[PDB]
């Protein structure tokens, strides 16, 4: 199963297919392998994330993280940041 | 020459149209209407004339959207209700015009709302 | 063969219907009294001659063109359909 | 500084529609 | 759409500088050769009134004697600040019309010794961003080129409304675009002429009197590649 | 002749005193970049984006402010306005992140293109941003508000459309926020629409979160068929399956707003729906077969069925065209029994005047009346974009509400005369005091929700009402042309069927219980497997598999509005085209079809073939549902009144309580809805 | 209202052209049948001439049928020359190609386009 | 960013354009000089003939080459196609456009007379527009497949058409087909609804 489901239900004529052959499917998981990264503790109210580089990363977004209720996330590299 | 003839000007037998998409096929001229999620008028201006939608169905390999409607990305652009009604005519499709919405004048004022 | 229902579609503002608008203002508050229970749905014309269409006992149908077609003689056509 | 791994593709997406499933005890 | 790598003029010096033995080395091998003259000279003659009726318009202009390139004529770019010779014709001929084109490739040498002799310094694409991209580290660093990339990408210049036919001289010969603009960001109508679809025409009258092997040498002799006629 | 003259860079157009510079370049033509102005909301300032530059004067002025005044030419294009454009732009940018390709308000954008046309090339801001804290505003809006230009029309479009004033700014300076100073969520109707309305896309639709993009989305313009106002939609279509519904604007209608409901069941639109022809096989259980047998299995039990043994208990959003081709197919046997789930009381004219059975005055009409005494419903809940009416009649006009009802959140000030359908009399005797307040009224208008009607006594609700309307006009002394008696629906499919000549009610086959009913799309608990014959052989014709299904003998799946040329009709008559936005799911077909190809199976064959023919059908039965978008006026009432008098009924003293008495009723009502995810998740949210 | 003629004036004039196209059509089927080694009958494609001769039979626009003539006789002109393969020439048979059933209940059947 | 134009060259050319509005007054309906600097001599259809060969001889206009002949479609016009000659002159180093409207059934001259090198473009013309040209030496399809039926750059024809063609085993041929297209072109509404200040 992809990381975003896809597996054939074993009915499924659609799985002729993979017979002689088999299934391109990535075991590298990016909702686990952000998950086992450190949320990055910062002291400012708000911070950056230009996405660890400046034009070889991602726009460059300012979080706030003022609320320890919620380490902020950029929305394009999914790092939670510990106020 | 000026030879005089009485009827409208049917090319349906030049155009080159299958049949059953010259036939069984309603175009629907209309003015586009605006994208409530922006506040631009200037894609409500210009009459179109788009065709019904036929089956979209999906390729059974890669999952994409697959169709056998050949007129279905067609979306012909006019300037008047007058000059698409005649291509329609035209070209011997059916047409179901739909009247111009134009927002109708709202009198707006800055101090109304300090009243009481 | 059994009359099911009367359908009198009237112009609203024509001389044509002229009259057969009569007929509604004169006699439908009676005629609905006399013989109740049989649908008259009076609805509206447009562009096109009155018309008192009416269903029989098997899909059948009639239609009576009244245009023009005075008061009274409106009158004994509804008459006529539930004789 | 005759293979059996080939690729084949999938349709990615979730199936994007739900059909009835009749009820499983009858009337 | 991106500048020049750091070391792609001196690149360019040096095939510059050797290449031009490398065309009198063909051009020993077939410039005076018997077989290649009989071949070639006399073949597909082409009067000068003719070739301007016809619309040639390129080597095929040039080669019977008349004079005009469209690079000296109506010049674009900057071609006005570089000097070269056009190799105008006399006979109008497959090997006049041959000769020619490996003088243009000589010329051509010249064109681009000038051009790398003097190329300014500069950035290689307007600034404005409403019609060329934002480069790559504002729009990752400041809004106005986030918004102007994202429209430029997704949607478009949007030219103003409006008709031109622009020629330049393509090797074939003049290539032009009749270009029709709406407001829109994608174009109403965009005639290519082709240096070709014109010299194809030419065949029937080029190739009268002739064998099955000098047309041949007719097809040859027009440079025409089947991409741009039948677009 | 007050026009007064004033010149936009030259046309010298002529308009009203009191129009604003910037509705002086609308006649024009030319268009000032704007934010924090929307037409129907009220003007605010906040931007100054519409900075213009009158002639000859000092400064530049905020088009949407200043009363354009005599003589003074606009010079839209000038170099100073568009110094006024391109400064502004620099500042809203300024504070804003980039997260464009976050920002599913990519190609939505009011802020970019302006940016992208009159703003400018590059960037000046070589400072720190700022970053506000996002919060949850409930689960439809997601407000990623750090998007925020403090523009003011959430504020108050929530304050003056919907009534519901829970968001404001707080906080001054740069630090200004607008949002909900306590963390409450704004649950309304009409809620929706603040993702419509905000040009940034800060606030946007949680469950239309990242699915698409617009400019991929193809859109189609149909009708709302959730509720019986008829709000004009765009349903836009990404590869074939419907991505989002956002309102398009018809000035009677819905002018530029839609429910909450007709916007987040499109999701509830793409699971549980049927989509083979099963039919019962085996112990019972229902078993997916081809058409040619599934049509058989009716065919052959309606041909040995005869006339009122065969019975049609149709309901909610099925078309006309079906309507009129299972009537059409069930005359030609003879029975006659059509029926509706919604019991409209026929004790009297019924049906046959149209006018006894359509809110006669417009949905338009509602903002020239002068008092409205609503009486039996929760438009709120029942029809919103109604409620908005006589929400903005309310406001910028001055409408006397009154509500003979439950006493009810109403998002206005209303008169509770009280909790009593016999009440209604007391007014008609003119006892009670909001008599003389009609008394006083020159345009009165009287509504009664059907959902009253459907109690026991509302053939008497209907009579009761009828007299005090005779009584109000000829006191009021109201012209022929105003119409005080409306009644307003809440199943599309009502009025039509109405029309059409189904009788309302499942009365008459209560009576007598048919061999065989054909339900169309019928959901309702009108009539049950338990209170059928012991054969009961019962054939759902529908889309999705609710209640109906379970008990059906034969499955007959059909389409849904986003997937058929239909018509429908709402409570004022207005006829509307559904355009066919997505090919209709598996072997599942329009619903006229399945009808015309049954009556070939049975041997009755219907005459249409084509659809144009079925609408040519449709003028023989019911002539105003061939004409699109028209509401015609022929107030048969004085007639009506007089069969109303001779019916003779008690209301009982039982108060009259509309269903929908909060919001959580309101949010799941059919099975469109029934089956939706994001309307389960608002309902779990309210409880 | 007036129109300037294509090639012909009058409806009965320009059909003068459609027959001197027929008879061309139907002296030239026999020969396409043996050059370009077709498998249909002289009979058969014979027929096929007539049909579509016939389909347009019903404009009346003189300069509609003067307008057909002509694309009708480039046709003639590849035909006739076998500027046409096998191919072409075999297209106006629909040999693979299912004919679509016309009955409602034939469609209905198949198919939620109309 | 702002083009580096000659003003003379405006001049110039406006001033030709009046003096062959004088010359033929009869055919020309409209000249108007283009602020890209080039010239546009708008001709009733019944001028093709007269008009070109006026330019290819005439000494103070010898415009001897045909760069092309074009027809943009406008379906909103009575009139559709537009066809559109541009012409060189080498004598002058200037450019010419004589453009022409054409409806569907009303067919325009041939100036294959007047230049040879519109042999070639009015069959173009014609296989793809469906513009027919009078007395025009060969007209027949140019670029379109010998037995292509439909006219296919009018804006009323299908991007990808109605048939396309493959194998079949059983015939041995290349049959042709209705058109399926396993992925439909989606066609983007990239357009942008904010006008801009001319
Ligand atoms: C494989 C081997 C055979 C190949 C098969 C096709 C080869 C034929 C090819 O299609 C050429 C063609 O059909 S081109 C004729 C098209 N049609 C017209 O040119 C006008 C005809 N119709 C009319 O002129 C009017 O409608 C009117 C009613 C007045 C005349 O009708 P009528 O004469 O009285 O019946
Ligand atoms: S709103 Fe969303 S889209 Fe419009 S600019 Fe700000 S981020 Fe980019
Ligand atoms: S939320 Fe949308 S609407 Fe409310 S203020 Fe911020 S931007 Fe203006
Ligand atoms: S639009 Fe004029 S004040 Fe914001
Ligand atoms: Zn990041």
């Amino acid at each position: 199963i992809t990381h975003t489901g896809q597996v054939y239900d074993e009915k499924d004529y659609r799985r002729v297919r993979f017979v002689d052959r088999q299934k391109e499917v990535n075991e590298n998981f990016a909702i686990d392998l952000i998950a086992q990264q450190p949320v990055n503790e910062v002291e400012h109210r708000i911070i950056a994330c230009d996405g660890g580089g400046g034009a070889l990363g991602h726009p460059k977004v300012y979080i706030n993280l003022d609320k320890e209720t919620k380490t902020g996330t950029c929305g394009y590299c999914g790092l939670q940041f510990k106020q | 020459q000026l030879i005089t003839v009485d009827e409208k000007l049917d090319i349906t037998t030049l155009t080159g149209v299958p049949e059953e998409h010259i036939k069984t096929r309603k175009v629907r001229i209309f003015v586009p209407a605006r994208n409530n999620m922006q506040s631009g008028v200037n894609n409500t201006k210009k009459w179109k004339m788009e065709f019904d939608t036929r089956e979209r169905w999906e390729n059974p390999l890669m999952g994409w959207a697959s169709t056998a409607d050949p007129l279905s990305n067609m979306v012909l652009t006019f300037s008047a209700k007058e000059d698409a009604i005649a291509f329609a005519e035209k070209n011997g499709w059916s047409y179901d015009v739909e009247e111009k919405k134009v927002p109708k004048p709202k009198s707006k004022s800055y101090g109304a709302n300090f009243s009481w | 063969l059994g009359l099911r229902e009367i359908r009198v579609h009237l112009c609203q503002r024509s001389p044509g219907s002229q009259g057969v608008r009569d007929f509604i203002v004169q006699r439908y508050v009676e005629l609905k009294k006399a013989h109740p229970n049989l649908p008259i749905l009076i609805r509206e014309c447009s562009e096109v001659q009155p018309k008192l269409w009416a269903r029989y006992a098997f899909g059948q149908e009639k239609t009576v063109s009244l245009n023009n077609l005075s008061a009274d003689e409106v009158t004994r056509a509804m008459q006529n359909v539930l004789s | 500084p005759a293979t059996p791994e080939q690729y084949v593709p999938y349709s990615t997406t979730r199936k994007k529609i739900h059909e009835w499933v009749p009820p499983s005890t009858p009337y | 759409h991106q500048d020049l790598p750091l070391g792609l003029l001196d690149d360019i010096y040096e095939f510059s500088k050797n290449f031009s033995l490398r065309i009198d080395e063909v051009e020993e091998m077939l410039t005076n050769n018997r077989i290649w003259r009989n071949r070639t000279v006399d073949i597909g003659v082409v009067t000068a009134e003719d070739a301007l009726n016809y619309g040639f318009s390129g080597v095929m202009l040039r080669g019977s004697g008349i004079q005009w390139d469209l690079r000296k004529t109506q010049p674009y770019d900057v071609y006005d600040q570089v000097e070269f010779d056009v190799p105008i014709g006399s006979r109008g001929d497959c090997y006049d019309r041959y000769l020619c084109r490996v003088e243009e490739m000589r010329q051509s040498l010249r064109i681009i010794e000038q051009c790398l002799n003097k190329m300014p310094p500069g950035e290689i694409k307007v600034d404005d961003a409403k019609v060329s991209p934002p480069k790559r580290a504002e729009m990752k660093t400041s809004m106005e080129s986030l918004i102007h990339h994202f429209k430029l990408y997704t949607e478009g210049y949007q030219v103003p409304p409006g008709a031109t036919y622009t020629a330049i001289e393509a090797p074939k010969g003049e290539f032009g675009v009749y270009l029709v603009s709406d407001g829109s960001s994608r174009p109403y109508r965009c005639k290519i002429k082709a240096p070709g679809f014109a010299h194809l025409a030419g065949l029937d009258k080029m190739s009268k009197g002739h064998m099955l092997a000098d047309v041949v040498a007719i097809i040859g002799t027009q440079d025409i590649v089947f991409g741009e006629i039948d677009r | 002749s007050n026009l007064i003259e004033v010149f936009v860079d030259g046309q010298s157009v002529m308009v009203e005193p009191g129009t604003t510079v910037l509705q002086a370049c609308e006649k024009v033509g030319m268009q000032i970049p704007r934010f924090c102005y929307h037409e129907r909301l009220s003007v605010a300032g906040n931007c100054r984006m519409c900075l213009v530059e009158i002639e000859k004067a000092p400064k530049v002025v905020a088009a949407c402010a200043m009363p354009v005044m005599k003589g003074w030419n606009i010079l839209t294009n000038s170099e100073k306005s568009k110094k006024a454009r391109e400064g502004v732009m620099e500042f809203l940018l300024a504070n804003h992140p980039l997260d464009c390709p976050i920002c599913d308000q990519g190609g939505e954008c009011d802020l970019q293109d302006q940016s992208m046309m009159f703003g400018s090339d590059r960037s000046r801001f070589l400072e720190g941003k700022r970053a506000v804290e996002d919060k949850n505003i409930g689960p439809l809006v997601k407000t990623i508000m750090t998007r925020c230009i403090q523009c003011t029309r959430c504020i108050r479009f929530a304050s003056e459309i919907a009534g519901v004033d829970d968001l404001g700014t707080t906080g001054r300076g740069n630090d200004m926020q607008v949002g909900t100073y306590i963390e409450k969520m704004f649950m309304s109707e009409l809620s929706g629409n603040v993702i419509d309305i905000c040009p940034v896309g800060a606030l946007t639709s949680k469950p239309y979160a990242f699915t698409a993009r617009p400019w991929e989305t193809r859109k189609t313009e149909s009708i709302d068929v959730m509720d019986a106002v008829g709000s004009n939609i765009v349903v836009s279509t990404r590869t074939g399956e419907v991505m989002r519904i956002l309102p398009r604007m018809h000035e009677d209608i819905n002018e530029e707003w839609i429910s909450d409901k007709t916007r987040f069941a499109y999701d509830g639109l793409k699971r549980q729906r049927l989509t083979e022809p099963m039919v019962r096989n085996e112990k019972g259980l229902l078993t997916y077969t081809s058409w040619e047998d599934a049509l058989s299995r009716v065919a052959g039990m309606l041909q040995n069925f005869e006339g009122n043994a065969v019975a049609a208990i149709a309901g909610g959003l099925v078309d006309a065209e079906a309507l009129v081709a299972l009537k059409d197919l069930l005359n030609k046997v003879d029975s006659d029994n059509l029926c509706t789930e919604e019991i409209f009381p026929t004790e009297g004219a019924g049906t046959d005047l149209r006018s006894n059975y359509l809110l006669n005055t417009t949905i338009a009409g509602v903002e020239e009346a002068d008092v409205v005494l609503l009486v039996g419903t929760n438009p709120r809940f029942e029809a919103p974009l109604f409620n908005a009416r006589i929400r903005k009649s309310w406001l910028h006009n001055d409408l006397k509400v009154a509500l003979i009802g439950s006493p009810v959140d109403l998002t206005y000030r209303y008169d509770h005369l009280g909790d009593s359908p016999k009440i209604l009399q007391d007014i008609a005797s003119g006892r009670h005091s909001f008599c003389e307040v009609l008394k006083d009224a020159k345009k009165p208008m009287v509504v009664l929700g059907s959902s009253a009607l459907q109690r026991d006594d509302g053939a008497a609700i209907l009579v009761a009402v009828s007299n005090m309307v005779q009584k109000i006009r000829v006191t009021t002394g109201v012209a022929a042309e105003w119409k005080v008696m409306n009644i307003l629906h809440r199943i599309a499919s009502q009025v039509a069927a109405l029309d059409l000549g189904y009788k309302p009610g499942v009365e008459a086959i209560r009576k007598n219980p048919p061999k065989m009913l054909f339900l169309l799309g019928a959901d309702g608990g009108c009539i049950t497997r338990q209170d059928l014959p012991k054969d009961c052989f019962i054939v759902y014709q529908g889309h999705h598999g609710d209640v109906g299904a379970p008990m059906a003998d034969v499955i007959l799946p059909g389409a849904a509005y986003t997937e058929k040329s239909a018509t429908y009709v709402n409570t004022e008559g207005r006829a509307q085209q559904t355009k066919v936005a997505v090919t209709p799911p598996g072997l599942a077909r329009e619903d006229w079809k399945i009808i015309r190809a049954l009556s070939e199976i049975a041997g009755i064959t219907l005459p249409y073939d084509t659809l144009d023919q079925v609408r040519n059908r449709l003028e023989e039965v019911s002539p105003n549902l061939v004409r699109y978008d028209d509401i015609e006026e022929t107030n048969y009432f004085q007639q009506a009144s007089e069969l109303a008098k001779l019916v003779n009924q008690e209301v009982l003293a039982d108060p009259l309580v509309p269903p929908q008495l909060t919001i959580k009723d309101f949010y799941m009502t059919d099975s469109i809805s029934r089956a939706s995810q994001t309307m389960a998740k608002c309902v779990k949210a309210v409880t | 209202t007036s129109v300037k003629p294509i090639f012909s004036r009058d409806l009965n004039e320009a059909k003068r052209r459609v027959r001197e196209l027929y008879r061309a059509w139907y002296r030239e089927v026999p020969n396409t049948v043996h050059l370009m080694q077709l498998d249909i009958t002289v009979k058969q494609g014979r027929d096929k001439v007539r049909e579509m001769f016939m389909k347009n039979a019903h404009v009346t626009d003189p300069r509609v049928v003067d307008l057909l003539v002509i694309k009708g006789k480039m046709e003639l002109q590849e035909t006739i020359k076998v500027w046409k393969q096998r191919t072409h020439v075999m297209r106006f048979f629909h040999e693979t190609e299912t004919p679509r059933p016309k009955d409602f209940l034939s469609k209905f059947y198949m198919g939620h386009d109309p | 960013t702002v083009r580096p134009r000659s003003d003379v060259t405006h001049k110039q050319l406006s001033a030709f354009g009046e003096y062959v509005a004088e010359i033929l007054p009869k055919y020309v309906q409209q000249v108007q000089v283009s602020c890209l600097d080039e010239l546009e001599i708008c001709i009733h259809p019944d001028g093709v003939i007269p008009t070109l060969t006026f330019l290819r001889d005439h000494t103070n206009a010898q415009f001897k080459s045909l760069a092309d002949l074009t027809a943009v479609d406008v379906p909103t016009r009575q009139n559709r196609f537009e066809i559109v000659y541009n012409l060189l002159s080498l004598r002058f180093n200037s450019r010419i456009r004589v453009k022409t409207y054409a409806d569907e059934l009303t067919p325009i001259d041939s100036i294959v007379s007047v230049h040879i090198a519109a042999n070639w473009y009015e069959r173009e013309v014609w296989d793809m527009f469906g513009v027919f040209f009078f007395n025009h030496p060969d007209l027949r399809r140019i670029l379109t497949d010998y037995g292509f039926e439909g006219h296919p750059f009018r804006k009323d024809f299908p991007l990808t058409g109605y048939v396309e063609l493959r194998y079949d085993d059983e015939v041995k041929r290349v049959v042709a087909e209705p058109v399926e297209l396993a992925q439909e072109f989606r066609k983007f509404d990239l357009n942008s609804p904010w006008e801009a200040f001319p």
